[PDB]
């Protein structure tokens, strides 16, 4: 029953606030800054290093405030909460590509407005 | 797909750790318990962000151990059927292509790969290429993919993703 | 000027080593109370040694165990300075290591020698290092109260005084009170 | 039924105090120096203040 | 219930006095830190009785009222009978 | 770098390889048959292992010829595409002829082919200084003969040609063009592949995880391990590589500090009036950025690949 296209998410898993790859990069980097200081603490896991390097490579924009600006800008326009992080993480360049990668957006908004949002995302790229 | 959720866990404490500093030890026990853990239901738990609450610990009858119910903010990573995610290639094979998405490793077959992307095992890095050889997918390459299926093994998640759908290719 | 010794011996030999040292000298040793915890012994006076349990209790976090010299210079050395401020006072007396009975006998004797002048004396407590007996006899009865040495000064009747002159001035204004 | 009519919980704030022993060394500054109560109405014959410098 | 609304007794019952001592001396047997400078005794039950007389046991007691609610009483907060 | 068959002469080695190729891939013969019975065309029993080396070279040359013919067919398809694009500062279709002409540097030709394919921009329907080709003929000769484009404009004039007010949006294009110059690879290659004095030292935690069991901790205050030691005594390449599998190792030759400062004088303007001082300063910053994409990435990776192949 769980399909990304039809927006069925588990009821336990429903109310989650999704995050960005750059946002996760700031969070994991802050946790790594906590761990590198304050010693006699266990060494970070393999998964920590893998995910840290992975989100480092796929970080769209480095700037901390740009996370808040993109999330607030996309959030002000009415959209379901699952889509926002996936849109900014994938960063499509044509609204056709946006509708292809995210099928729920197809029919949700008109071509020009979606392309305006995508061009704003392209503008805030670092 | 990254999330920021609250979870509840209960850690049994030996009485030796009552010390002068019980709550501090509760924090490291919670961390070492649930940092790097994986479950099929919630996805991979990447890291622990904050600890929301430490409940009143309950002294077990006839046992020394005390269990503290804990609410904590932690960042989980879960794949869905039908999501589309950027991936990093680790290995090329005549059997298929091995891509790691953060913690998870997912494998993309030849048959769900479109027919243009023929093999080149004779290429000096092993590779997938068109007959035009325009799109060149090898190890360390960044490629788009779509997560079709999830598999949880020894409580650890592995996935499978198809590159067949349109716009899914090398970044 | 205030030496520090780091033990990598037990309590009794630690006190016997402190017998040869000067006031304010520091022996940092592992604590018998708990593993990975420390005891900081420092000389308040002659034969009167304060054994600070670093968890006389001093709370530090895990990082501050790595710089013991900063902990000593921050906490032990001002307590040694205020201890010297009380040792160098003009009415300091030993009275057998802060024995209350000896202090009461000294107060009664000096009050009987000169009635219209009132003696007051301060003594280092051997059974309470860091604490001092302040004895004074207003009337036909001697009285004794406590002065506690802290890294921020003298605690007397709950109040913190950063100077020995401020301590004895607030005393010598409130050593009269009808009580 | 009594010893079972209720439930026990661990008081972590009270766990701050107390220590393990394998000690025999007492904790000097941590005692409580209670002051003696003076109960008289008497007069003064005492000795003046001096400047703090 | 809140600390204002404590309607139960301020006295520790015989059953609480038994079970607190049992579950404390069991902890002391499992190398929990003693809350009292002991006088050389090694029996953990005597150590627990000493901590109970000393009013230093780090346990609180949840008294379930019959409606469903409860009250959390510190061992330090109530009167030991013996 | 180790010159094999110094014995068999150069022209005689070319003739022996020609006869070995004629008897192997023209008569369907093997190495020992052509060695024992065609011993006069080959060298006179000086070696019977250089024939197997020639056979592996013939297999690698067949593979390289197949890859070159495939890339040539793709270059002809892209040439027809570019003719259609120009019939209706863009891509030009001339690199594939050069890639067909030169066949020895196959990895260099592939790295240049990738940059040429990213020049076209992966389209399949059916002003910024001096050109990097001129820079490839400037740093190759070790002396500048041209300048970054002479205009009185500044970076403010390049912040209005976009919709961000950025004065560095051409820096990404300049770093792409410097990372996509094929002559820079030939210039900065065979100058870093002809010297390697490795500074041998482990990490702070690596000084307790070797214990006289690897070559990382066999030298910890002595460096400059030459290429004769990195190639002939190639176990240091292995033991540090398992050190790479292990906790950590330090990899650095310490020979660039001058190796790149003399190239910084190349593409260095002689106009201090601020009219061309912007092309001096932004071009120096673009060359530093392109040497953070090339010296940091290509040099260490190519040195480690060469040392692993030799190991």
């Amino acid at each position: 029953e769980e399909d990304a296209s039809q927006l069925i998410f588990p009821k336990e898993f429903e109310t989650a606030e999704t995050l960005l790859n750059s946002e996760v990069h700031m969070l994991l980097e802050h946790r790594k800054q906590q761990n590198e200081s304050a010693e006699d603490e266990q060494e970070l896991s393999e998964v920590f290093m893998k995910t840290l390097n992975y989100t480092a490579r796929f970080s769209r924009f480095k700037n901390r405030e740009t996370i808040a600006s993109v999330r607030s800008l996309l959030l002000q326009k009415k959209l379901h909460k699952f889509e926002l992080a996936c849109l900014a993480n994938l960063c499509p360049e044509t609204a056709e590509e946006s509708k292809a990668l995210i099928p729920s957006l197809e029919g949700r908004f008109e071509d020009e407005e979606l392309q305006q949002i995508l061009d704003d995302i392209q503008t805030k790229r670092s | 797909m990254f999330y920021h959720i609250s979870l509840e866990h209960e850690i049994l404490l030996h009485p030796r750790y009552f010390g002068p500093n019980l709550l501090n030890t509760v924090k490291q026990k919670l961390f070492t318990e649930v940092e790097g853990t994986c479950t099929g239901k919630y996805g991979f738990v990447i890291a622990v962000t904050t600890i929301d609450n430490i409940g009143a610990g309950v002294i077990q009858p006839g046992r020394g151990f005390v269990l503290y119910p804990v609410k904590y903010k932690a960042i989980v990573f879960r794949p869905f059927k039908g999501e589309v995610v950027d991936a990093v290639v680790t290995q090329v094979n005549k059997v298929g292509l091995f891509t790691e998405i953060g913690p998870m490793s997912c494998f993309i077959s030849r048959h769900s790969i479109p027919s243009e992307m023929e093999f080149d095992p004779n290429s000096n890095p092993p590779c997938y290429k068109t007959m035009d050889e325009d799109i060149v997918i090898q190890q360390d390459d960044e490629i788009r993919l779509k997560i079709v299926g999830t598999r949880v093994d020894k409580n650890d998640i592995f996935a499978i993703g198809s590159l067949m759908d349109d716009y899914l290719g090398l970044v | 000027x205030x030496x520090x010794x780091x033990x990598x011996i037990n309590f009794k030999q630690a006190e016997k080593m402190m017998e040869t040292m000067d006031q304010g000298d520091v022996i940092i040793r592992p604590s018998s109370k708990g593993e990975n915890h420390l005891t900081v012994t420092w000389k308040v006076s002659d034969g009167i040694y304060q054994h600070v349990d670093v968890r006389a209790t001093l709370w530090i976090n895990s990082e501050e165990f790595e710089d013991l010299d900063e902990i000593v210079a921050r906490y032990v050395q001002p307590m040694a300075s205020f201890a010297r401020d009380l040792l160098n006072h003009k009415y300091y007396q030993d009275c057998s290591g802060g024995d209350r009975k000896k202090l009461e006998e000294l107060l009664i004797k000096t009050k009987k020698e000169k009635p219209t002048f009132i003696p007051y004396f301060i003594c280092a407590c051997k059974e309470l290092p860091g604490k001092f007996l302040l004895g004074y006899q207003p009337r036909g009865k001697p009285r004794i109260e406590y002065v506690t040495v802290t890294p921020e000064g003298f605690r007397y009747r709950g109040q913190i005084f950063p100077t020995v002159n401020g301590l004895f001035r607030w005393f010598k204004d409130h050593y009269q009170d009808p009580v | 039924a009594g010893t079972g009519c209720f439930d026990l919980l661990l008081d972590a704030e009270k766990c701050k105090y107390g220590m393990e022993i394998p000690g025999a060394t007492p904790a000097y500054g941590a005692w409580s120096p209670s002051v003696g109560s003076g109960m008289t109405p008497g007069a003064a014959g005492f000795s003046p203040s001096a400047a703090s410098d | 219930q809140a600390n204002q609304k404590r309607i139960t007794t301020p006295y520790m019952t015989k059953y609480e006095r038994a079970r607190v001592l049992g579950t404390r001396a069991l902890q002391i047997a499992m190398c929990a830190p003693v809350m009292v400078e002991l006088e050389g005794e090694t029996d953990p039950l005597l150590i627990a009785m000493k901590e109970l007389k000393a009013r230093k046991i780090p346990i609180i007691i949840r008294r379930y009222l019959p409606d469903g609610s409860y009250e959390d009483w510190g061992v330090d907060e109530l009167i030991i009978s013996d | 770098t180790p010159t094999i068959s110094l014995s068999r002469k150069g022209p005689s080695t070319i003739q022996k390889i020609k006869e070995a190729l004629g008897f192997m891939r023209n008569q369907h013969f093997e190495v020992p048959f052509i060695a024992f019975y065609r011993k006069e065309y080959v060298e006179p029993e000086l070696h019977i292992n250089d024939l197997w080396r020639v056979w592996q070279w013939d297999e690698k040359w067949t593979q390289l010829r197949i890859r070159k013919e495939n890339l040539t067919r793709l270059f002809e398809k892209m040439q027809a595409y570019q003719y259609e694009q120009i019939s209706a500062i863009r891509a030009l279709d001339t690199t594939d002829m050069e890639r067909l002409k030169d066949v020895q540097s196959m990895d260099e030709l592939k790295d240049v082919y990738n940059h040429f394919l990213l020049y076209y921009g992966r389209d399949i329907p059916k002003k910024f200084g001096l050109t990097p080709e001129q820079f490839g003929e400037n740093l190759r000769d070790s002396y500048q003969r041209h300048e970054t484009e002479q205009f009185p404009a500044e970076p403010l004039e390049l912040a209005k040609d976009t919709p961000e007010a950025v004065l560095e949006g051409a820096r990404y294009m300049v770093a792409l063009q410097i990372a996509r110059e094929p002559l820079v690879r030939q210039v900065l290659r065979q100058t870093f592949q002809e010297r390697a004095k490795l500074n041998i030292t482990p990490t702070k935690k690596g000084r307790k995880d070797v214990d006289e069991a690897h070559y990382a901790y066999s030298f910890k205050y002595l460096k400059n391990k030459p290429v004769k030691e990195l190639r002939d005594d190639q176990f240091l390449k292995i033991c540090l590589a398992e050190d790479e599998g292990l906790l950590t190792t330090d990899i650095s030759i310490d020979l660039k500090g001058t190796y790149f400062e003399e190239i910084k004088q190349f593409y260095y303007r002689d106009e201090f009036s601020h009219q061309v001082q912007e092309w001096n300063r932004q071009r120096t910053m673009a060359i530093e950025r392109a040497l953070q994409q090339f010296l940091y990435v290509q040099m260490a990776k190519e040195l480690k690949n060469k040392l692993l192949a030799e190991a």
